[PDB]
């Protein structure tokens, strides 16, 4: 894994505009979006049985 | 009382030939938007501007036709197209595309207008940091367009 | 003669054009190939050991 | 269709035409939400109330639920 | 030679050319389908004999039971999602939004290999190591977790498949969203973007939303096997796995369906000459169709004791999905009027059998929406009649449609037209009189993921035996067909 | 011939106004596309403007939702109809779903060789008009316990005490099955209920 | 039906008045349109004796 | 033979002129103006649809609160910060009628109709 | 030549900030290790004891992951290859907000 | 646009110039290039005589 950063930095130094960095913070947002759904899944995983009294 | 300099941006290449010209670029990466239903409404209902439009001639005739510009490789045919509807008969519904060779006069009998796509190479200087920061002459240009055509040159990819 | 400036000066003025980054870096691309052999090995040994009760450890 | 409830009732007339049309159009998806959800809830109450009706008509001699149900207290 | 070898296996694992991951997209999923087709094969012959003629013990019903798990995975998540969403996916969309590449190109080819690692793991548990997961596609616990002939490490490496090939979906899923959304030529607005783009974009919406409930389901699965927890067990709540596992479950046939809906409407705008009826009618009820899926899941757990304030709120929000459906459906039957569409051609009779069997199918499913009408409809042949005539009827015939019009565009060469004529009349003839007698089936109550039935149903299995000969006939003929579509001529002389 | 019960009286009804609904509409559409699909093949009829019709679309958006809200009331009362009748017992008996064999009040339940794949040797007794609830649970794996003729179908789920009302009218021996996949005997874990 | 917006309409009745008055016709509108109906009225006349081309 | 009907060759549908449609230009659109224009704007096919689609959220927003609310077995007793706890009872449904069961009619039954 | 220089290091924003962030992360991964180890009773195989220890090790799982970017976004700005308008920076921020 | 007879009658000479030597060659060329179209179609290789 560490070619990615290789790539990243090679790639911004030459391949880089506006598009391409709408782009990319898209797909972060999306990625952190898929994080938060994961969490929530757990969250559900434990509070099934704790929200429930009896 | 103190001196600040803002670090600069140092990317080269494609974000500083955006940089360098940013009219043409924004240009071509720039979105434009088509009326809705009730825009499109309000639209015919408007009137037109004097009585010019019963005697000249419209823009999109055998001598007054729709030039368009593309950028790629000379030579290449040219992608263009209509948003539907330049005619009664027209369909409307969606964009329809076209093909056609380039600097030629070609005629849409859809709707029956006339237009010259046509193609300008986006030849730029290599971007390295080498590029010219006061005007440039003919010469050292001369010789790279000669180059580009009669061998060709890299694409920025 | 800032670090930013030479870097990016040097991957267009200091080095041999290459149209892969990771080609860019000779010696780190022969550690991932290397890697990916070893990991079709690995994967190839653990399905034939699983499936075989035999762990190759005693032959 | 769908004419523009606002133009007739005079409310937002200091926005552009789009913006108005756009207040008009959530005002449609709200009326047109409010529909099936009374449709239900109408039905839901009237079933309670039969509910209770039959409830006071039955346990009213009853010795066991006549001051309950009897009296729809506690329906 | 070395060189041309190598050149040729690094043009297929370096690409990240949409197209090429397109069509081995495409390769993969049809090889997956036709491994479904046997493993199905081998469950009907199962089912049309008396005495357990292929498995000849009660206490080797193992083997029909691996059989049904492993047809359903590799029918579901190995064939129609590459297909349907991979294929045409990565190939059509940056085309048609007139772009070069999807975003993130390296995702691409991720996404795929990560496919690959999955069937190869799936294949090498399933058949080359000794009694596989027998426990549905639904792989419910503690039959999954707690159970004498689920020990082998081949169930965890079937769940792990499962997980990688919900890591390949959603990987897929995000860089579609990115391409469409930014990658558009100038003057094309969002919404003027061609039908199918749109399908594909609320799939992905879809994907990325439910994905994530079932890797924590199946993680859960995996910690009671090994780590020996009690998620699911006697002290835990089987019914929370399902919960989580339907929550993920519905969105899926949703996504299974919706691409399909939006190439068979780009198809019919190219066949027919004559744009979609009410493009924006349809645009609307896809993406109405795709958000209202979210809140039904639970209509598949009628049975395992819900409030019931909460069965007949499941009920209701069936009812909701199906009037946007009915919507498109009638948008298509005015599509089709006024066309000047294509007389003999396979994909205008495919388009005619795929509405009519997804007419149907979705009729079938509403009568199954009412909470109380499931209490006898419910882990019967009626469903598996309903999935079936869905799925096997109406997504697969709008696979054909794709497919009998997009091979003289991709290859070059014109289709042989009566051959597919026999193909497609004789696929149609026989599933339907493989599923269709299942729902009378289902009513006289036949039970579902059962080997050995009752001499009552006699008449059902009968009829599923004719129509498992006219599939074999039809399946032949298909796999013919595509040899000779790249075979020279055979004979010539002179007259 | 009669029900054996009312809950299953009124499904069946349901289930007939329902299938009374779809197959009018079904005759409807087949009505439309025969008259389009001959106008189509005889290539009469041929308009390439006709893409939209706003009145068109609105009227045929409205009417399945107005035809749809009655099939769901009437769904809704009929689960309510189904789970009234609990608390008006005076029995109840306890289920238990072993593997491949049920356990009716300490009674082991296994299928028979007198009958193929539908006896067993002890079946579950019940009055005929007298309400019972059925406490039923699992002991291993998960089950379901499907009587559809009587309009039950409770799934036995292991450390979940599922609890139904049942209600026999009829005379006479209820086949039913075991409805979830609980393993290689599955196909062979039928149940008996006799209602004297 | 068309809509046109007359741009500067006062300048243009002040020029159309000057035109009719010059040409000794009434400056009302009225006479403006039957001014412009009477220039391309009768050519009819001339349509009939154009002579045909050869094939 | 009027003027107009000559300038009328030009407009009639035999040789109407082209007319090519306009674009506009936003300053500036997020995704709440798209969905403006996209969506809205189109209120005659994203009318009902849209109205399904606002149906199915509220209903499952109102099922879940109804829920919260009502349920006898749930309980926002362990699930919410102390400060607010005081607020929660979660066994009420086990001390209605003193917790004596003997009269029905005295213990609430959450059901939506026909309790 | 290209040649590392502390003095600058040491002069940029952005360097220490990723530093001190990167520290106070590990300092949080010891304590919650030392709290999963000798503190509690309650193990990963009861009720509420896995489902608690589920949720805080997939936290701790993403506090690591965090730890790594904040490392590999000191080494940039030690570099001085972040600018002010750095996506790893912005993806950075996210994430440890996250 | 003409506006007085005079060049309605200079127009209409011109276009009865024009539909001799300039419109019908044109149209039959169109004719035929549509014709030319079907018969490339034709064959076998694509969708003619399917419909219209
Ligand atoms: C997309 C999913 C999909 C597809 C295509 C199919 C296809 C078929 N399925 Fe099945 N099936 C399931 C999904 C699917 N199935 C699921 C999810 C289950 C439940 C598993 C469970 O119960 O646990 C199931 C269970 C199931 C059973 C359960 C038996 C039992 O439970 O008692 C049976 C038996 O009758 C059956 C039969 C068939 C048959 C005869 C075909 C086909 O032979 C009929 C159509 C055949 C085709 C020709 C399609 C194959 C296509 C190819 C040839 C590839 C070429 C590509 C294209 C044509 C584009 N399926
Ligand atoms: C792509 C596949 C696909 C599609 C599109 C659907 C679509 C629907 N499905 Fe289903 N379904 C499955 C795949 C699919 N399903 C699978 C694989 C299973 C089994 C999982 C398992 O248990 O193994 C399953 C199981 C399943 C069950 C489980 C029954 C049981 O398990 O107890 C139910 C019941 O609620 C259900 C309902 C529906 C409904 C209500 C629709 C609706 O979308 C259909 C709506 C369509 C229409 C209604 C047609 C349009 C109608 C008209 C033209 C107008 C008529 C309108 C009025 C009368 C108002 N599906
Ligand atoms: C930025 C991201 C943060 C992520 C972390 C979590 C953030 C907080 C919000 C998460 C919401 C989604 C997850 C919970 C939903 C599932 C709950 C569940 O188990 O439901 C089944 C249980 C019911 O379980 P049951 O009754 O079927 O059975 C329990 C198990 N047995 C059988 C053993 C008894 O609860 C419900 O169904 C209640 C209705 C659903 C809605 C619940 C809303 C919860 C709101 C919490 C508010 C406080 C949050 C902050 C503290
Ligand atoms: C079954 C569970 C399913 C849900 C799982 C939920 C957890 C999170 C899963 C994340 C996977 C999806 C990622 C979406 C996109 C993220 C951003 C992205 O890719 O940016 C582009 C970039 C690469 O884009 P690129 O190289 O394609 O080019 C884009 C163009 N440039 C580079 C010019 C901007 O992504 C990365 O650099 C990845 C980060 C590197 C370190 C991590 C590698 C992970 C590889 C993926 C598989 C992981 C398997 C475990
Ligand atoms: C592949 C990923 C890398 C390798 C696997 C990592 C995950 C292992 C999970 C099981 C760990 C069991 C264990 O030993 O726990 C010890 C520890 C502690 O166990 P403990 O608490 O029982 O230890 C006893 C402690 N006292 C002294 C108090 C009695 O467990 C944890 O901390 C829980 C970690 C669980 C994993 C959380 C991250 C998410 C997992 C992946 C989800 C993916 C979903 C999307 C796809
Ligand atoms: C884990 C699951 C990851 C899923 C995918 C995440 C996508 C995130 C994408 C972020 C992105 O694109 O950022 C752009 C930014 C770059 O933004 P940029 O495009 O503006 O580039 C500017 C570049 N400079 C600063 C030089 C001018 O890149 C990064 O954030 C770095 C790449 C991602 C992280 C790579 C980590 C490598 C180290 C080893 C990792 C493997 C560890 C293995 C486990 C070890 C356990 C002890
Ligand atoms: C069941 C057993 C297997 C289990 C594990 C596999 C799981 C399922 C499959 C996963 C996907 C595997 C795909 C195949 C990978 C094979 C390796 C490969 O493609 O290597 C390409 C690599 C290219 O190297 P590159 O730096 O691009 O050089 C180009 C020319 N100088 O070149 C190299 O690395 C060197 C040459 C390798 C040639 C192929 C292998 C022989
Ligand atoms: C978020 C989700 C929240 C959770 C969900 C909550 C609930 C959802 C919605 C609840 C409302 C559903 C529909 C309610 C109406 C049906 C109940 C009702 O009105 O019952 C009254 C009546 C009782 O009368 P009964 O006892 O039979 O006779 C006594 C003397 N004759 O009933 C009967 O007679 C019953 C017999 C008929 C049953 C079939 C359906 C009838 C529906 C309407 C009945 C009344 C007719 C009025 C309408 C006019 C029709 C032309
Ligand atoms: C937009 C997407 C919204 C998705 C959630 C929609 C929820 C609608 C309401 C459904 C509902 O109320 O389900 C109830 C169900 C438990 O029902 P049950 O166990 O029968 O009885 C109640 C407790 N005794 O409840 C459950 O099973 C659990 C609670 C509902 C699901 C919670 C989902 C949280 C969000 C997940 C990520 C969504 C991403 C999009
Ligand atoms: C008179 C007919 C019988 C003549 C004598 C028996 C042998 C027949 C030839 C066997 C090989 C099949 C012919 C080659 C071929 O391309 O078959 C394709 C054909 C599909 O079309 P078909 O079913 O022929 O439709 C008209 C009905 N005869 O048929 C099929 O695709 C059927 C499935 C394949 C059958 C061959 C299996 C392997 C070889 C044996
Ligand atoms: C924001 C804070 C949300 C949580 C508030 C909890 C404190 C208030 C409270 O206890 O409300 C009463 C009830 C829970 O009380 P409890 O006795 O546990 O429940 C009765 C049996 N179900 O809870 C309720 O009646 C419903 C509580 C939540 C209602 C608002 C939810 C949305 C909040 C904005 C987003
Ligand atoms: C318009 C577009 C399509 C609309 C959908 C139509 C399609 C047909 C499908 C469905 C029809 C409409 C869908 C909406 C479903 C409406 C049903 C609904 O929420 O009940 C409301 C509920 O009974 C009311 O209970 P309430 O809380 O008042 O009282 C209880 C307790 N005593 C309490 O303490 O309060
Ligand atoms: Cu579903
Ligand atoms: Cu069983
Ligand atoms: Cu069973
Ligand atoms: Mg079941
Ligand atoms: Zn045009």
């Amino acid at each position: 894994n560490i070619e990615w950063p290789l790539v990243i930095i090679y790639e911004y130094i030459y391949l880089t505009n506006y598009n391409i960095q709408n782009n990319l913070l898209y797909n972060i947002a999306t990625f952190i979006f898929l994080e938060i759904l994961l969490f929530i899944g757990f969250y559900w995983l434990y509070i099934n049985n704790i929200i429930h009294y009896p | 009382d103190s001196v600040h300099v803002f670090r600069p941006e140092f990317a080269q290449g494609k974000f500083r030939i955006d940089l360098d010209q940013p009219a043409k670029q924004n240009k071509l990466q720039q979105q434009i938007y088509t009326l809705t239903d009730d825009e499109r409404e309000m639209y015919e209902d408007e009137p037109y501007i004097g009585v010019d439009h019963l005697y000249e001639a419209h823009k999109g005739s055998k001598e007054n036709p729709v030039v368009v510009e593309a950028i790629g490789v000379h030579g290449n045919d040219v992608f263009t197209g209509c948003l539907g509807g330049c005619h009664k008969d027209a369909a409307d519904a969606v964009a329809y595309y076209t093909i056609v060779p380039p600097n030629t006069l070609a005629v849409c009998i859809d709707c029956g207008i006339h237009f010259v796509a046509r193609i300008n190479e986006q030849l730029t200087f290599w971007p390295d940091g080498t590029q010219p920061w006061e005007k440039v002459d003919f010469k050292a240009v001369e010789g790279f367009l000669y180059k580009h055509y009669k061998y060709g040159s890299p694409l920025m990819i | 003669k800032h670090p930013e400036w030479v870097r990016t000066m040097r991957m267009f003025h200091g080095t041999v054009w290459r149209h892969r980054p990771e080609f860019r870096h000779p010696w780190f691309s022969r550690g991932s190939r290397a890697s990916g052999i070893i990991m079709l090995v690995f994967g190839a040994v653990a399905y034939g050991e699983i499936t075989f009760g035999k762990r190759l450890g005693g032959v | 269709v769908f004419p523009s409830i606002t133009k007739p009732l005079g409310l937002f007339k200091n926005l552009p035409r789009q913006h108005r049309a756009a207040r008009d159009a959530s005002i449609w998806l709200a009326i047109l939400t409010a529909g099936p959800f009374g449709i239900f809830i109408a039905f839901k109450y009237y079933a309670d109330w039969y509910d209770k009706k039959l409830l006071m008509e039955y346990y009213k001699d009853s010795i066991v639920y006549g001051e309950t149900y009897g009296k729809g207290k506690y329906v | 030679m070395i060189n041309n070898i190598m050149h040729m296996i690094n043009k297929y694992t370096l690409t990240t050319s949409h197209k090429i991951i397109g069509i081995l997209y495409g390769y993969m999923g049809y090889i997956a389908g036709i491994l479904g087709y046997i493993i199905s094969m081998l469950i009907r012959m199962e089912l049309n004999t008396q005495g357990l003629a292929i498995v000849r013990k009660v206490k080797e019903v193992t083997i029909y039971n691996n059989w049904i798990t492993i047809h359903g995975l590799i029918m579901l998540f190995v064939f129609i999602m590459p297909v349907g969403i991979g294929f045409y996916g990565n190939y059509l969309i940056p085309m048609l939004i007139g772009t070069s590449e999807l975003s993130m190109p390296r995702m691409n080819g991720i996404s795929f290999w990560m496919l690959i690692v999955g069937v190869v793991i799936f294949v090498i548990s399933n058949v080359l190591m000794s009694k596989p997961i027998s426990s549905g596609w639904t792989l419910y616990p503690p039959l999954s977790t707690r159970d004498a002939d689920n020990i082998g490490v081949n169930i965890d490496l079937s769940l792990l498949v499962v997980h990688v090939l919900g890591i390949s979906s959603t990987i897929g899923s995000v860089n579609y969203i990115t391409t469409n959304k930014y990658n558009r030529h100038v003057g094309l607005t969002f919404m003027n973007i061609n039908i199918y783009n749109f399908s594909i974009i609320v799939t992905s919406i879809l994907l990325i939303g439910s994905l994530p409930i079932l890797g924590v389901a199946i993680t859960g699965l995996l910690l009671d096997r090994n780590i020996n927890s009690t998620i699911y067990d006697v002290i835990g709540d089987p019914v929370l796995y399902q919960h989580l596992f339907w929550f993920f479950g519905h969105p899926e046939v949703y996504v299974i369906i919706l691409p399909v809906f939006g190439l068979t409407s780009l198809i019919l705008t190219s066949i027919i000459h004559k744009d979609i009826f009410g493009r924006e009618g349809m645009m609307y009820c896809i993406i109405s169709i795709g958000v209202v899926g979210y809140f039904v899941w639970a209509h598949h757990m009628f049975t395992v004791g819900l409030d019931i304030d909460s069965r007949s709120y499941f009920s209701i929000a069936t009812s909701i999905i199906s009037i946007p459906t009915s919507v498109k459906m009638f948008s298509y039957i005015n599509t089709w009027a006024s066309g000047r569409g294509f007389r003999g051609n396979n994909s205008s009779w495919s388009f005619f059998s795929f509405l009519i069997c997804f007419c149907f199918g979705g009729f079938t499913g509403l009568l199954l929406s009412s909470g109380s009408l499931d209490i006898m409809l419910h882990d019967t042949y009626f469903v598996v009649g309903h999935f079936h005539t869905v799925l096997s009827l109406a997504a697969t015939f709008g696979l054909l449609i794709a497919h009998y019009f997009f091979l003289p565009i991709i290859f070059s060469y014109s289709i042989f037209e009566s051959f597919s004529f026999y193909h497609t009349f004789l696929l149609l003839v026989g599933a339907l009189l493989v599923f269709y007698p299942m729902h009378l089936a289902g009513l006289s109550g036949m039970a579902r993921r059962v080997p050995e039935y009752a001499d009552i149903f006699i008449p059902f299995m009968t009829v599923g035996f004719h129509g498992t000969f006219l599939l074999i006939f039809s399946t032949l003929t298909f796999i013919r067909s595509y040899f000779q579509f790249l075979s020279h001529i055979n004979h010539s002389n002179y007259l | 011939m009669r029900y054996g019960n009312r809950e299953i009286e009124s499904i069946i009804l349901f289930f007939d106004q329902t299938i009374i609904l779809y197959t009018s509409i079904i005759n409807a559409l087949i009505v439309g596309i025969i008259i389009i699909i001959r106008k189509w093949y005889n290539r009469k009829g041929i308009c390439n403007q006709y893409i939209y019709h706003i009145k068109i679309e609105v009227i045929w958006t409205i009417l399945p939702i107005i035809f749809l809200i009655v099939i769901v009331l009437h769904s809704v009362t009929v689960i309510y109809n189904l789970e009234i009748n609990k608390g008006t017992n005076n029995k109840y008996i306890n289920v238990i779903g072993n593997q491949w064999y049920w356990i009716y009040n300490n009674i082991e339940s296994r299928i028979s060789s007198l009958g193929r794949i539908i006896l067993v040797d002890q079946p579950l007794f019940i009055k005929a008009n007298n309400n019972t609830h059925l406490i039923i649970s699992s002991l291993d794996v998960i089950h379901s316990f499907a009587l559809p003729t009587l309009g039950i179908k409770v799934d036995a789920i292991p450390g979940r005490i599922n609890n139904i009302s049942i209600n026999g009218l009829t005379q006479g021996l209820y086949v039913g099955y075991c409805s979830e996949l609980c393993g290689s005997g599955h196909a062979f874990m039928p149940i008996n209920l006799i209602v004297y | 039906e068309q809509k046109i917006k007359i741009i500067d309409s006062e300048v243009i009745s002040f020029l159309a008045k000057e035109i009719l008055g010059k040409l000794g016709l009434e400056t009302t509108p009225q006479a403006a349109r039957q001014y412009l109906d009477s220039l391309v009225e009768g050519a009819e006349a001339l349509y009939a004796k154009i002579a045909p081309v050869e094939p | 033979s009027t003027v107009l009907s000559i300038l009328g060759k030009r407009f009639q549908r035999s040789a109407l002129t082209p007319k090519m449609n306009p674009f506009i230009r936003i300053r500036c659109q997020g995704p709440i103006e798209e969905f403006q224009r996209g969506f809205i704007g189109e209120f005659h096919a994203f009318a009902l649809p849209g109205a399904c689609m606002l149906v199915a959220s509220c209903l499952g927003t109102f099922h879940i609160i109804r829920c919260l609310v009502v349920n006898p077995e749930l309980s926002l007793a362990k699930v919410i910060p102390e400060i607010l706890q005081p607020f929660t009872n979660p066994n009420a449904q086990l001390k209605a009628a003193d917790g004596k069961d003997d009269d029905d009619s005295q213990v609430p039954k959450q059901w939506g109709m026909w309790g | 030549p290209l040649v590392f220089d502390p003095k600058r290091a040491f002069n940029d924003e952005i360097f220490l900030c990723c530093s001190l962030c990167c520290i106070i992360f590990l300092i949080f991964l010891f304590n919650q290790y030392e709290e999963f180890a000798h503190e509690l009773s309650f193990d990963i195989r009861e009720q509420f004891g896995l489902g608690f220890y589920m949720l805080l090790g997939l936290h701790g799982s993403h506090v690591i992951f965090g730890t790594i970017m904040l490392a590999l976004l000191t080494l940039w700005g030690a570099q001085g290859s972040v600018g002010p308008q750095s996506h790893a920076l912005r993806f950075t921020s996210l994430y440890v907000h996250l | 646009v003409a506006k007085d007879k005079y060049q309605l009658a200079k127009q209409m000479a011109e276009f009865q110039y024009k539909k001799s030597y300039f419109e019908k060659p044109w149209g039959y060329m169109f004719a035929y290039y549509c014709d030319e179209d079907r018969a490339r179609l034709c064959g076998g290789i694509g969708y003619v005589g399917h419909h219209g």
